[PDB]
């Protein structure tokens, strides 16, 4: 018994094989070279670029593969496989797609375009533990001794439909041999909606990503990622009780000789993704070796620090020296020596001690925010979610898990309870935190510098009192914090002149009155380079 | 404690066009058929069915040529499956019957019999084979056995010996169920309370739970008859052969051994080599060649 | 001549009648066509899709039973009525024989929305003998599902062949086929559904609190379920104002996943149809908050609009109005009319609804024009019926109190959906203001943990979050407007203000303005406030140089849409030099306010909103002087010792 | 429609005083009320007038669905009769007609709905009777004894519920056959029906599948609300207990919480709902259906 075939599939096919053979002041061509590679270093996936593809036959290529790429996947295998077999000597290969034209929200995803290849980009929250997963299972016949092998799964758990043999009639009887079969990587990944992405007054998205073979453990929680693959469905029970008419699916009894099966048909859309990429050397070697060699170098990475907020320059000196640390010193009978700097600014809420924990989030590598009234003791240190669907329980990053070796921002200081002002003192006396809920133990790291902000107990600084009388902490944490800033309010009439002056300079001239004399970018780079030196 | 729901339906619409392969116009062809029917300017059928409803038999004995003249279709189907189509016209003459006798008492009917009668050829008896399995036969022979009077049912009340919940069957292999019906039915409400009781353990009436209530069932006539090979053309040096017979109803004590009949039935099977089954003969119709007066 | 079962419709007569009034009917530009002009705008621009104002039935004399067979068997009528505006597009295209490109218009789709249906009593008054008839809704969204795919074809292939079908969903239900339909294959019961092959449509459910005119003894505020399909899906965000029409459904549900028992009681919804998101009572959303949702309202070819229209005849007006030389007076004079005099206060009051100008720095940064406003005074002066007017008459915001307010109930929280049985976020009273003006009544009550979160809400706009699950940054672009009442009794002119308002002098510095509500007894005054408030009650009902709200809303909606004004040098110096001679002036503690740097943004935001006002685009130094006049007038320091900072009565004008 | 007691008891003795032989109505009506709601609408429903104003597009869809389903009634008995006439095979011929044909039941016919209330204290102190139906009784005092009857309880409502449709009968179509099949609902969960049960489907081998159709449907509007003991009424040292009352059709929307009401009902069992483990017989749980509402205020 023939089977049927898509001239269309075969038409794609060729096509993709011709394309992968034929694509080209030293000429070179890059695919074949890629595929020499992959032979040399023994690798699993190919990387293909899609304007190389997209720039050739009209386009019709590019969209078919784009609007139908879970059609074709499998015609696409099979011209790699035959393109490999003809230019070079069980292996499973994946293809990558990367640099589409444009990306999309994950608030604007439509059922229309299920089973096709789009981008998409978010912040993780979560990531599981990599397990296998079955992907081609062999079973044995009971009826007969019959061997089944190369059955595939397609996202669920399947079984043979007839056995391949006429001496024997059997269907629906197997067993399933976990002895000769083959298994992948499997992760689950969930992502969170952009902070500026969200619309008015809603609360934010999250969608579940899943990841594959050599893919896996490429995402880290807290990190923003974009990724590209096809969108998906999966079963959802929990749509019940929804209102609405749901289809049921029931089989037609038109045409039996006489002389029940009815399934629900409930989806949720869900990613499984190809190419994870996250989103933030060259010749800037001579401009580093430049820059170090300037002599005045500290006046000017003082003043590029907050250059929106005037004056206050011992606390940029703070702020420096607190993204660049000391070092961390271990003794022989077992003491640990600290290498972290903590901060403290304290004033009242007229004064603009905020800013400069904005500047920090929003300059910092690895740094969050948080309030000190909008936050839990499990918001700060870390959660256990033992609801892990596919098996044993999984670990939710918390405020001071996030910013592991950088800074943590805490404006409203003196609003912590005491729960979670303990938290922080065991995560500053020893740089762990350690969970013990529902009957799990873990330790975890939290090695963490924190900027803190700090009001008066009785809103105004009484300078008749000292430090310790005028704040609200506890002996303990207060003991740990190595800077105390309190900036106080002088009237006089050149400083307010030149406030004003500033003010409504940056109202009229916005990004134009700034001039700070190094960027962002420049500071990113002499930092990374400076933290590694060990004085 | 409430009582059983209902269910019932009334017609509206005008569904899909009929097929002419479909059970109701069979049945509408037959009652038409049998109501319009002329020979020589007469309703000979429905004369005669309002004679018999008259006389209590109730019965029709039609003619197959009759028939084929009118329509040959639905000919051909009785021919090649009386199984399926006997039932059909049997419905047909009940419901006319139902009729007749309604504006007859104006001036409880059982399912009526169908009896076959025919003409055409006949087969000999050492003809019958394989590619005449389930089709109608016109058969002659000499009958040389009668046995006795048999009951099967047709109308049967039953009853559970555990929780005592009744229903009933109706005839025209069934056997009694393996199961108490109480629990796949749900009568009601304060059925399935009753359907539990003293703690934990589980209700089950057990194996072969029903009784039959023989006063208040009905019961039929059945009889086995054989049939032998005239013995003037058997060829020698052999025995005759001959084959089992089965009539019900109407169509019992109608003929004694030595007679010579004409019998028109379905070769059939059963079983009493690696996949053998016995033949034998379900009785449509009896012509008598009138012997022994 | 041939009705349907169950209705009175007949096709015929309800397709001839409705070309009828597609081709004659007139507002009665009164005199014109008035649906031919739409279609035909419509074709020109593409759009599928005809609002279609019920009202407009009952005015033409053939359609008067129309207008019954719409509101009672929608799901017929509607069909009937797309079907004939295609028959009417194609018969206006080629009547007149424009451009034999029609192919398009003969392939696509068309729709009607009825949006004028009559006034309801609300949904919990409704029979079930209402079920599948035409309504409509008020209130306010709360929550909204992600998209749902909702499969209309079915894709199945043989496990032996290959060969693969299509079957369509039929009234909810797919009819799997039993043997493959090959002559070379006819295995039975070989079919499998491959899902990712399927066809699937838009749907989402809304969470709404409505909003009923009549409410009947007792009743308290419930909540609904909705149902939007296709295009509609993503037109709606919790904190905004609706008006709805759709029809009222009901079905019953499974008891458990495992059984297929339904229960007796049923579950009603509705289905969406058409959704109005404008009024002629309060202004327009700000634009300056909803950039993408536009483009992806363009990109979705939803043709819900956000904004009101504009007539060329009211942008005249509009200019005219503006070129007067009591535009100010007369606008303050227009907030409330049934509130006498409190010039200042209706000014202040009108410059937060105008707004200041907001900045965006490219790489990063954002300044906002948003106002706060502190009502301090007498505790019988009329300081609440502002902020109801001032709730009333603004697109978004949330009307609390400060001892019934939590710090949890005003941010966010942790909920478990009755329907779902899942956990959900929802949103806070700060949030659900984003985009407008959140009134709050005792903020002198209010505990100071409650107060601890309004300190990121005005010093930056925004709100974080670090709670079991949740950890993102919130906008929160919504103004503030407080009221307090003096410490014991009466505001005591014999101490200072520090004295009399029970809160920390360094959070009144905060606000933008701040305002002593004083009450003072002279005979004149009481005369003509006694005489204001007794003409109200001359006749049952009311009738009291005062614009209409409807061109008020407009003209402030315009202003606030296509003007932005940007300050200059000579707003610069007298800026510096009013800021310069408040630090100085009153330079022994706690008798005054300090000044801060939060003063000198406040005249800012305040000249900007005064330049926007009357249709400028460049701020210049009367508006600098106004915004410093109404500052100080604000806090009457012409009445206060700049010493002892006591106040004098005799000093102070009504 | 009001059914008073107060007429059935006047008519009682009109007819005894003048010699005639009557029936104690009442004292049926009273101990086994919930049959008689059927017999006083199958007795309604063989009298009721032909409509004097015709039917146009201002009336309720339920009329006209009504008005066509009688309608189709007819024609199908006038084509019945018609065809057998024309066979040639007039109380006998009606009589068959009726036998061979389907219809609509009258409960699918009908548009009105039926209450009864109670004798007051005053008609029966007069005619010198004992109206025990309008005797008030605390959650206390109604016992077993007292199932199956109409009663009158006195309390304090707490507690009511929203206004949701209850389904009666559910209606399906069939688009092979083109019949509608009606299915009876009694119960708190129903199974829905798969394949098509009349006759012509019936007969065939095969049959249509059922699409449920909500507008023939045939729904209730439903309410239950908590009543309350008064203080009153409560013994010595006690904790007062309360009750269930049911309410359907246009007595809806008649309770709202804190009233002190005199409802008055058919007192009727339902199943055991409670453990398992602690079930001993054949236990019921108890309801008031309502049928008068009165306020003291
Ligand atoms: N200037 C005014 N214009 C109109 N009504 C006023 C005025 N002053 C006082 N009233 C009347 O006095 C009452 C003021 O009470 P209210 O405004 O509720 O107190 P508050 O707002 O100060 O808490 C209102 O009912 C209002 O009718
Ligand atoms: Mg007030
Ligand atoms: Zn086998
Ligand atoms: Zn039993
Ligand atoms: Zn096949
Ligand atoms: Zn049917």
């Amino acid at each position: 018994v023939k089977k049927v075939d898509d001239v269309t599939g075969e038409k794609v096919r060729e096509a993709f094989e011709q394309f992968l053979e034929d694509f080209s002041g030293e000429v070179e061509k890059v695919y074949r070279a890629q595929i020499e590679f992959m032979k040399i270093y023994d690798l699993n996936t190919i990387y293909i670029d899609y304007q190389h593809l997209s720039m050739r036959e009209n386009g019709a290529l590019a969209m078919a593969i784009s609007e139908q790429y879970y059609r074709f996947l499998p015609f696409l295998q099979k011209g790699l496989r035959r393109v490999v077999r003809k230019y070079a000597p069980e292996r499973v290969f994946q293809i990558s797609f990367f640099n589409l034209p444009t990306v999309h929200r994950i608030r604007d995803i439509r059922s229309e375009k299920i089973g096709s290849l789009l981008s998409i980009s978010g912040t993780v929250t979560r990531t599981s533990e990599v397990r296998p997963e079955l992907y081609k299972a062999s079973f044995t016949c009971d009826m007969c001794r019959a061997i089944v092998d190369n059955v595939e799964q397609s996202f669920k758990y399947t079984e043979p439909t007839f056995c391949p043999n006429p001496s024997c009639e059997n269907r629906a009887f197997w067993t399933l041999n976990v002895t000769r079969s083959r298994f992948l990587d499997w992760q689950k990944v969930r992502i969170q909606e952009n902070a500026n992405e969200i619309p008015t007054g809603s609360m934010p998205r999250t969608l579940d990503v899943i990841l594959r073979g050599d893919s896996v453990e490429r995402a880290k929680p807290g990190d923003r990622c974009k990724f590209t693959g096809v969108e998906i469905v999966v079963p959802d029970v929990t749509q019940l009780g929804l209102p609405g008419v749901k289809p049921s699916s029931t089989l037609d009894t038109r045409g039996i000789s006489k002389t029940l099966g009815v399934r629900d048909l409930t989806y949720k859309i869900s990613f499984l993704a190809c190419h994870v990429i996250s989103i933030g050397s060259s010749d800037e070697i001579n401009e580093l070796k430049e820059m170090v060699k300037d002599e005045h170098i500290y006046d000017k990475l003082v003043r590029s620090i907050a250059p929106a907020v005037f004056g206050h320059e011992a606390v940029k000196k703070g702020i420096l020296l607190q993204m660049l640390g000391g070092v961390h010193k271990s003794t022989v009978e077992g003491i640990k020596l600290r290498g972290d700097i903590n901060i403290c600014v304290v004033g009242d809420p007229s004064t603009s001690k905020s800013q400069f924990l904005k500047y920090v989030v929003g300059f910092a590598p690895r740094s969050v925010y948080t309030s000190g009234k909008a936050s839990s003791a499990a918001g700060l240190t870390a959660a256990v979610v033992r609801d892990e669907e596919g098996g044993d329980y999984t670990i939710e990053a918390g405020a001071l898990m996030l910013a592991d070796n950088g800074i943590c921002c805490i404006d409203e200081f003196d609003k912590m309870d005491i729960s979670d002002q303990v938290a922080i003192h065991e995560a500053m006396e020893q740089q762990t935190i350690s969970i013990a809920k529902a009957g799990i133990h873990a330790t975890l790291n939290a090695r963490t510098s924190i900027l803190a902000a700090a009001n008066p107990v009785g809103g105004r600084y009484n300078r008749k009192l000292s430090l310790r009388g005028n704040l609200n902490m506890t002996a303990p944490i207060m003991s740990r914090f190595d800077l105390f800033f309190v900036i106080l309010d002088d009237c006089n009439e050149k400083i307010d002149t030149e406030l004003a002056s500033h003010i409504v300079d940056l109202h009229m001239k916005r990004d134009e009155a700034i001039e700070p004399p190094f960027s962002a970018e420049q500071l990113r780079r002499y930092i990374k380079y400076a933290r590694t030196f060990k004085p | 404690s409430f009582d059983r729901p209902e269910i019932y339906s009334a017609p509206v619409l005008q569904g899909e066009s009929p097929n002419d392969d479909d059970n109701t116009e069979i049945i509408k062809s037959f009652k038409n058929f049998i109501l319009e029917f002329r020979l020589d300017s007469q309703f000979i059928y429905r004369d005669q069915l309002r004679n018999n409803i008259l006389v209590k038999n109730y019965s029709l004995t039609v003619n197959m040529e009759h028939l084929i003249g009118y329509n040959e279709d639905i000919y051909k189907k009785l021919s090649d499956e009386p199984s399926d189509i006997i039932p059909l016209f049997e419905t047909a003459i009940t419901q006319v019957a139902k009729r007749i006798s309604i504006l007859s008492r104006a001036q409880s009917l059982p399912t009526f019999q169908l009896i076959l009668n025919s003409n055409a050829n006949q087969i000999p008896l050492r003809d019958l084979d394989s590619e005449h399995v389930s089709k109608i036969v016109r058969l002659s022979g000499i009958i040389i056995s009668t046995s006795v009077l048999s009951s099967r049912a047709t109308y049967l009340s039953i009853m559970c010996r555990n929780c005592r919940h009744t229903t009933s069957i109706t005839i025209n292999t069934v056997s009694l169920p393996r199961s108490c019906l109480s629990t796949i039915e749900s009568e009601s409400s304060m059925a399935n309370e009753s359907n539990i009781g003293d703690e934990s353990t589980k209700k089950n009436c057990g194996p072969d739970p029903y009784i039959i209530i023989h006063e208040s069932s009905k019961f039929i006539d059945q009889q086995f008859l054989k049939l032998q090979e005239i013995p003037e053309l058997v060829p020698v040096g052999e025995m005759p052969r001959n084959l089992t017979m089965t009539c019900d109803r109407y169509l019992t004590n109608k003929v004694i051994p030595g007679t010579r009949v004409t019998i028109v039935g379905i070769y059939s099977i059963y079983n009493s080599g690696v996949a053998i089954r016995t033949p034998y003969i379900k009785i449509l119709g009896i012509q008598s060649d009138v012997e022994t007066s | 001549l041939r009705i349907i079962w169950g209705t009175n419709v007949s096709i015929q007569e309800c397709t001839t009648n409705f070309r009828n009034f597609l081709m004659s009917f007139k507002y009665k530009t009164d005199e014109e066509l008035y649906y031919i002009k739409q279609l035909n705008e419509m074709r020109e621009l593409g759009t599928s899709n005809l609002n279609l104002d019920a009202r407009n039935l009952l005015a033409y004399k053939q359609t008067e039973d129309l207008y019954h067979q719409l509101l009672n068997y929608p799901q017929e009528v509607i069909s009937i009525m797309d079907q004939t505006i295609k028959d009417c597009m194609v018969s206006l295209i080629v009547d007149n024989n424009l451009d034999y490109d029609l192919d398009e218009i003969e392939t696509k789709f068309y729709k009607v929305r009825p949006y004028n249906v009559g006034s309801c009593k609300g949904m919990r008054e409704l029979n079930p003998n209402d079920i599948d008839k035409l309504i409509n809704l008020k209130g306010l969204v709360l929550r909204s599902t992600p998209v749902i795919p909702d499969m209309k074809v079915a894709f199945f292939k043989c496990n032996v062949c290959d060969h693969t079908m299509a079957v369509e969903i039929d009234r909810g239900v797919i009819q799997e086929p039993a043997r493959c339909e090959r002559i070379d294959c006819n295995e039975p019961n070989s079919m499998s559904l491959i899902h990712n092959r399927c066809s699937f449509a838009d749907k989402q459910v809304i969470k709404l609190q409505e909003t009923p005119d009549f409410v009947p003894d007792g009743q308290t505020p419930h909540s609904i379920s909705l149902c939007v399909y296709d295009e509609l899906v993503d037109s709606c965000r919790a904190g905004d104002r609706i008006e709805v029409t759709g029809t009222f459904r009901s079905i019953p549900i499974r008891a458990n996943s495992r059984q297929r028992v339904l229960k007796s009681l049923y579950k009603t919804y509705v289905d969406v149809v058409h959704v109005k998101k404008v009024s002629d009572k309060r202004l327009d959303v700000d634009t300056s908050t909803i950039e993408q949702e536009l483009m992806q309202n363009k990109v979705d070819h939803n043709e819900v609009e956000e904004v009101r229209q504009i007539t060329d005849q009211d942008l005249a007006k509009i200019r005219e109005v503006a070129a007067r030389e009591d535009l100010y007076s007369l606008l303050a004079r227009s907030i409330a009319p049934s509130i006498y005099e409190l010039e200042d206060v209706k000014k202040g009051i009108l410059l937060q609804l105008f707004g200041g100008t907001n900045k965006t720095f490219t790489k990063g940064g954002r300044y906002r024009g948003d106002i706060n406003i502190l009502l301090c005074g007498d505790p019988s002066t009329s300081k609440s019926q502002i902020l109801q007017y001032v709730h009333k008459i603004t697109p978004r915001g949330v009307y609390t109190s400060g001892k019934g307010s939590s710090a949890v109930g005003l941010t966010a929280y942790i909920t478990r959906d009755v329907d779902t049985k899942q956990l959900v976020l929802e949103s806070g009273a700060l949030v659900l203001s984003d985009g407008g003006v959140c009134c709050i009544d005792e903020f002198d009550k209010m505990s100071d943990s409650t107060r601890s979160v309004l300190h990121e809400v005005m010093e930056q706009q925004t709100i974080s979050i670090a709670k079991a699950g949740i950890i993102t940054t919130l906008n929160a672009r919504s103004s503030i407007l407080a009221s307090a009442n003096p410490i014991g009794s009466r505001y005591n002119p014999n101490l200072p203000v520090t004295e009399n308002i029970d809160l920390p002098p360094p959070l009144l510095s905060r606000f933008d303005l701040v305002y002593l509500v004083l009450d003072k007894v002279d005979e004149k005054n009481d005369r003509e406030l006694a005489k204001h408030l007794t003409n109200l009650y001359l006749e049952d009902k009311p009738e009291h140089d005062v614009l209409p709200v409807e061109f008020l809303t407009m003209y402030i909606s315009y202003a606030k849409e296509h003007i932005h004004p940007i300050i200059t040098e000579a707003a610069k110096t007298e800026l510096v030099r009013a800021y310069v001679g408040m630090r100085k002036m009153g330079d022994s503690d706690e008798k005054r306010i300090t000044a801060t740097t939060r003063q000198l943004e406040s005249m800012i935001r305040l000249a900007e909103a005064h330049a926007k006002m009357k249709l400028k685009n460049v701020v210049e130094l009367e508006d600098v002087q106004e915004a410093v006049r109404l500052i100080r007038s604000a806090i009457k320091d012409y009445a206060t010792d700049p010493k002892t900072g006591k106040i004098d009565m005799n000093l102070v004008q009504t | 429609v009001i059914i008073d007691l107060d007429d059935i008891l006047q008519y009682q003795n009109e007819k005894f005083l003048q010699g005639t032989q009557a029936d104690d109505l009442v004292s049926a009506i009273q101990q086994n009320a919930n049959h008689f709601t059927e017999l006083f609408c199958r007795a309604i429903d063989n009298n009721m007038p032909l409509p004097t104003k015709e039917i146009d597009y201002k009336d309720d869809v339920l009329d006209v669905i009504l008005n066509q389903r009688r309608l189709r009634n007819e024609r199908m008995l006038s084509d019945r009769t018609n065809e057998i006439r024309s066979e040639n095979l007039n109380d006998a011929l009606r009589e068959v007609v009726e036998d061979e044909t389907e219809l609509f039941p009258p409960n699918l016919t009908r548009r009105y709905f039926l209450y009864f209330k109670p004798l007051s204290q005053n008609c029966a102190r007069r005619y010198r009777k004992k109206a025990i139906s309008s005797k008030p009784l605390s959650v206390r005092q109604i016992k077993g004894d007292f199932l199956g009857q109409l009663i009158t309880v006195r309390g304090i409502i707490t507690r009511v519920s929203d206004v949701k449709p209850a389904v009666e009968v559910i209606a399906y179509t069939c688009d092979q056959c083109g019949y509608e099949v009606f299915q009876e609902v009694n119960s708190r969960t129903f199974t829905p029906l798969s394949e098509c049960t009349s006759e012509e489907c019936s007969q065939n081998q095969t049959k249509g599948q059922l699409f449920m159709s909500t507008r023939a449907s045939k729904f209730s509007a439903f309410q239950e609300c908590k009543i309350q003991e008064l203080s009153q009424q409560v013994p010595v040292g006690h904790i007062p207990r309360s009750l269930n009352i049911h309410v359907n059709g246009t007595l809806v929307r008649s309770l709202s919480p804190g009233d002190i009401v005199d409802v008055t009902g058919i007192f009727l069992p339902a199943p055991y709902t409670g453990f398992k483990a602690l079930k001993a017989g054949l236990l019921t749980e108890t309801y008031l259906e309502a049928q008068f509402v009165r306020q003291h205020k």
